[PDB]
């Protein structure tokens, strides 16, 4: 009946678990232009 | 650590790259009980159905493992599958496995859940077998990982060491769903066509009893089973979740090998998995007396739902409590050879 | 002169880093197109 | 179904977790 | 050379709470 529910809450899930490396990426893509 | 070369220099003309594996002893007592087996490949595909050529496969139990975690046999899964360049991969694949002493049982296998174990893993001359010369060096414990299975929720034990091109091309490969699903709706659309022609065989019919098998049934019948009562021959096609070892198309496989007779039995409301596929005999001397003793015991069986296949074409239903409901089995060779080449030669 | 060349070859592992994180990031997207 | 592709994404996901374990080599030297 | 400690811990604190939340999804399903 109701793990359309889950599924929506899932890809919430994995869409904030992918929100947090992409936070992470450019940041830690930054930290790479202060050694010149 | 003998199966796998045995299988490795043996499968060298239908396939290209071959797979070592472990297979528990917890995970095929469900399959075969009282340890009555001890192969052969057939790995078909998720949407390029079809028909693939085979390959046996060599195998041994009782040879315990170098782990002690779990203790059990030995075998390997052939992989031949990928058209020219084999660095594709089919995902949610299944490759099928039978493994026997004399065909009973089948091994349903995954190409995820064996190449993401692999990948988790890592004045003349006589010449020598080259490949096992690279076996007895490793002897490690690493080369052995938990595969969670997805057919049964278990523990599957591979086998991979770091060998030689072939394995070492293994190792680099991935590539961008219904394997599982054909075989399912497969077996519910012939349920749905043998079911229909109970049905139109019940209304050409008056909708009667000819109680082909002779019983005494007491007078009560009509009341310990209810009006109408066929509530069991109603939730028959779910409950015929398995085929190949179902006795209806154990019929059209024994097509190759007249007067022969196939029974599946199901009980009477769920009373558990019963059987699937059992023999009624009329070639030795034991003779039409004893398949009507047999048949006989059968239909007094006032518990289980028993479905009969014939040969010929013709099949039948036996309620509890003699009476019979006679049907067709006509149908399309497509579906025939497609059955017979999933089992084995045409 | 003894500082000139592990700078360029920083930016070089910060290029592969770069190039090899899209193999994480496409496999979350065959997971939209699977699951 | 359900309960298989929940077995499926549960060996699909230590896929991802041994491709970050091998990313992580090009971490242990910087 | 103070680039080369702060930033690498926070990386590595950050490799572990990625493997904490896929640890928090098998909490969920």
């Amino acid at each position: 009946a109701q793990v359309l529910k889950n599924r929506l809450l899932r890809v919430e899930l994995d869409g904030i678990m992918r929100d947090h490396l992409a936070r992470a990426e450019e940041i830690r893509q930054d930290l790479d232009a202060v050694v010149a | 650590m003998d199966v796998h070369i045995d299988n490795q220099v043996l499968s060298g003309l239908g396939t290209p790259l071959l797979v070592h594996l472990f297979v528990p002893d917890t995970v095929m007592a469900e399959l075969c009980p009282n340890r009555v087996p001890n192969a052969w490949c057939q790995t078909l595909f998720s949407d390029r159905t079809g028909l693939t050529r085979v390959c046996r496969v060599f195998a041994a139990r009782g040879m315990l493992p170098g782990r002690p975690s779990h203790r059990g046999t030995f075998t390997s899964v052939p992989v031949y599958c990928d058209e020219g360049l084999p660095e594709l991969y089919n995902p949610f694949h299944v490759a099928a496995l039978r493994f026997y002493d004399e065909l009973v049982g089948e091994l349903q296998i995954y190409y995820l859940s064996l190449f993401e174990g692999a990948k988790r893993a890592l004045l003349s001359r006589v010449p020598v077998s080259f490949s096992k010369t690279r076996r007895a060096i490793r002897e490690s414990r690493a080369l052995v990982r938990g595969i969670a299975h997805i057919f049964s929720p278990h523990a599957l034990y591979v086998v991979t060491y770091p060998e030689l091109s072939a394995q070492g091309r293994l190792h680099r490969m991935t590539a961008v769903l219904g394997a599982p699903e054909r075989e399912f709706r497969f077996l519910i659309s012939v349920a749905l066509r043998i079911s229909a022609s109970f049905r139109e065989k019940l209304a050409m019919q008056a909708w009667t009893a000819q109680q082909e098998i002779p019983v005494v049934i007491p007078t009560s019948y009509s009341r310990i089973y209810k009006n109408s009562d066929l509530i069991r021959e109603a939730f028959f096609t779910v409950q015929t979740r398995v085929s190949w070892e179902s006795c209806w198309v154990k019929a059209t496989i024994s097509n190759a090998p007249d007067a022969c007779l196939w029974i599946d039995s199901h009980p009477l409301y769920e009373e558990g998995a019963s059987a699937w596929g059992k023999v009624i005999d009329s070639r030795p001397p034991g003779g039409l007396v004893g398949a009507a003793s047999q048949l006989v015991a059968l239909g007094t069986d006032g518990h289980c739902v028993h479905l009969a296949t014939t040969s010929d074409g013709q099949a039948f239903l036996v309620l509890p409590g003699g009476f019979v409901i006679k049907g067709q089995l006509a149908l399309t060779p497509e579906e025939r050879g497609y059955i017979l080449a999933r089992h084995g030669i045409r | 002169a003894s500082r000139v060349l592990s700078r360029f070859v920083s930016q070089l592992r910060r290029k592969l880093e770069r190039s090899t994180h899209r193999l994480i990031a496409d496999l979350e997207r065959l997971k939209f197109l699977y699951l």
